[PDB]
């Protein structure tokens, strides 16, 4: 289903890039 | 505590192919053997109705 | 044949119709809400004879004709039968036509949707109407009574609705709607008066039997004591006379049949009857409304004219209400006639001039347009 | 049939019964708190019939009974039915005997204290039960959560409680108990289901609409849009199969019901909503607690279940909330079961196991003691 | 759909997780 598709893998992606964020961020700071 | 999200992949992924596996085993298993059952339930219904169609024509005639 | 362009007023239920001018005290069109039907073959020809009989048509040249209510339990099922009503009522008896008078209708509170919706259009594509709106019947007998508040018991043919108004706001969350009312009395007393041998089905029968219940029925203040006489003793039964010159000889029967609305089981009805209605909808309303609404117990529409039913509903509800408080009837002799009467103190209300929906907001809107006016 | 002296837990709604094991991680089996009775005259002879029949049971034979629940918005009132959901409840599903295990029920902080009297008098009383305790469902909710710091939204078919716990304390001061439930949501689409034209009054149809809620009903997290769109086409009606086959379609009256819980007006209750109410408990503790509780709203109990209800309510918190702090809802799957498991973890503590009032206690004090001893 | 319903709750929670932990690994400055 696309909506499933499509959002399990942004939703994914939202995850994956926070955490590089949080990782990548709390080295700043 | 990353332990427990470790451990929810672990039995998410077991379960995963547990899954794959038995999503599509339980319906082959189930759909084809019930296919197959009533590929025959629906030709022996078919050659009992075609006796039965022969069988009430035999009656008209006597 | 009016000297004034006023709104008709015309309370039109699953039992009667009553219409009238608004501004005046009273109806001046009382009909049935019948529709009826010869079911029977021709043999004379040159008879005349109608595809349809109306309101006292039918009743009148019943003898040879199924008769049909167009309205069940508060609603109109039968919108084609209710505009030959209306064009009866309205051009033959009240001789108006609704074109210059805006004619107000009535509805209960959590009357279906469907219905507000469907007499707003008849009114506005078939007759014409300028202007329409529907109102509600406790509202309408709040104003007949002087007051603001209170419960209104409504406790007609179709539904009894059970609803408490206070400083003339709804407080709908109380409303307690009964499927128990005078068409189900009627049901009843055909049953029971079975069992005495004198079976009523048809379309007279049925007839015969709802006029039996209204001269001859009552519920005192004590069922049981009143039922242990009535069927140890002649003393109790009153005689009534069929339409043939036969009679018919009714026993505890004529108080079995209304005290149903204390014991709705004899009916099959889950319910522990109107006085739990009324008692729930003062008690459901808050601490501080209760006391206005015990006050204000107000009776109206039909079967509010069984003999001792004011006195047995104050009794019933005081039962069931906290001591020290004042329950309180509030019946008047304009008894039934209340919704006519506050029908037409609103619609002639200068107050609610604006409220009237008018053939200009319909047909922009569509008939649902009554369901955001009207209140 | 169990090995060991396990604890029995139920949780004994308003709604329903839910109970299994101290041990376990779900309820063994759960039912509708109902006890039902025949409404109508037996005609044939030799056909059994129970004077009361319980739970699934008065379900099964609802066709002719009329079913009370003996729990009222939290508290037990007729303790005698519940003596028969309990024995049904603990012989003939759990197949376990109170009387060879300690027995763990719960109850809202709150909630009544006659609640709290009456479940230990019988349990102690009639089923011999060797200990008792009463829990608070606001700590089963938070165990099954995880958590010793959030809100308890428990919003179920009794009372919705609204409680701030920190650091396993409570912060009662803060409670905001509230008369908005999953019970009133039944009550409230038989209403807007009669407005369209399909009337609900009695037990069948109490049963039914309860059904059609739990199957079709959602909030949404835009109420406006939702009904702007529901209210203009088919495209979000659903139907539903009515036990008779009758088949009723529903538009927004689908999620206007439920919309109820953040506007509470909708059935004449004097409240802001669900979300206003956790705020609230939030705003009334200390800053150095806000903090944590506003990332941890907990959800519990039934109505936490409709789509829309968790970004819903933290919508509206995070509205109403200060920003830089985050806002968050808690609402896992063991979601309207999550009560039981708490007890269930609370029941098999290590630090519970002196908790209980043992039948030796309770005798020489009566059952007033778990006023003191539980908590 | 099962499958979705637990990886609509993991992801859900597993990107809000990391997302508040990259707005708090740059917020904390």
């Amino acid at each position: 289903m696309d909506a499933i598709k499509k959002k399990m893998q942004m939703l994914k992606l939202d995850k994956e890039n926070a955490l590089d964020r949080a990782e990548q961020a709390e080295a700043d700071k | 505590f990353d332990d427990i999200h470790r451990k929810r992949m672990e039995k998410d992924l077991n379960e995963l192919q547990a899954l794959i596996e038995a999503h599509f085993e339980n319906r082959k298993k189930e759909e084809e053997e019930l296919v197959s059952l009533k590929d025959r339930i629906e030709r022996r219904r078919a050659e009992r109705a075609e006796q039965q169609r022969i069988r009430n024509e035999r009656e008209k005639e006597r | 044949d009016e000297d004034e362009t006023t709104a008709l007023v015309c309370d039109n239920g699953s039992g009667l119709v009553k219409a009238g001018f608004a501004g005046d005290d009273a109806p001046r069109a009382v009909f049935p809400s019948i529709v009826g039907r010869p079911r029977h073959q021709g043999v004379m020809v040159g008879m005349g004879q109608k595809d349809s009989y109306v309101g006292d048509e039918a009743q009148s040249k019943r003898g040879i004709l199924t008769l049909k209510y167009p309205i069940e339990h508060g609603i109109i099922t039968n919108w084609d039968d209710m505009e030959k009503i209306w064009h009866h009522t309205f051009y033959n008896e009240l001789r108006v036509a609704p074109e210059e008078h805006p004619t107000l209708l009535t509805e209960a509170p959590l009357n279906p949707k469907a219905n507000r919706e469907k007499m707003t259009q008849i009114m506005f594509e078939t007759f014409n109407v300028p202007a329409m709106y529907v109102a509600i019947q406790a509202v309408l007998s709040l104003y007949a009574s002087g007051r603001t508040t209170g419960i209104v018991l409504d406790s007609g043919d179709g539904v009894t609705h059970n609803v408490p108004i206070y400083e003339g706001y709804a407080l709908p969350h109380a409303i307690m709607r009964l499927d128990l009312a005078g068409r189900d009395l009627t049901d009843y007393l055909m049953k029971i008066l079975t069992e005495r041998g004198y079976s009523f089905v048809t379309t007279a029968e049925r007839e015969i039997v709802r006029d039996i219940k209204e001269k001859l029925c009552y519920v005192a203040l004590d069922f049981e004591n009143e039922m242990a006489t009535a069927a140890s003793s002649s003393s109790l039964e009153k005689s009534y006379e069929l339409p043939d010159g036969q009679v018919i000889t009714i026993g505890n029967e004529r108080f079995r049949c209304p005290e149903t609305l204390f014991q709705p089981s004899f009916i099959g009805m889950e319910s522990a009857g109107i006085h739990e209605t009324t008692y729930n909808s003062i008690m459901k309303c808050d601490i501080d409304i209760r006391k206005d609404l015990y006050a204000n117990n107000v009776m109206s529409g039909g079967t509010t004219m069984y003999p001792g039913i004011a006195d047995r509903m104050q009794k019933e509800i005081t039962a069931l209400a906290p001591s020290t408080m004042k329950i309180k009837i509030i019946a008047p002799p304009e008894r039934k006639y209340s919704v006519w009467i506050g029908g037409s103190i609103l619609a002639s209300l200068s107050t609610f001039q604006q409220m009237w929906i008018t053939k200009q907001e319909y047909d922009e809107a569509g008939p649902s347009i009554v369901h955001r006016k009207c209140f």
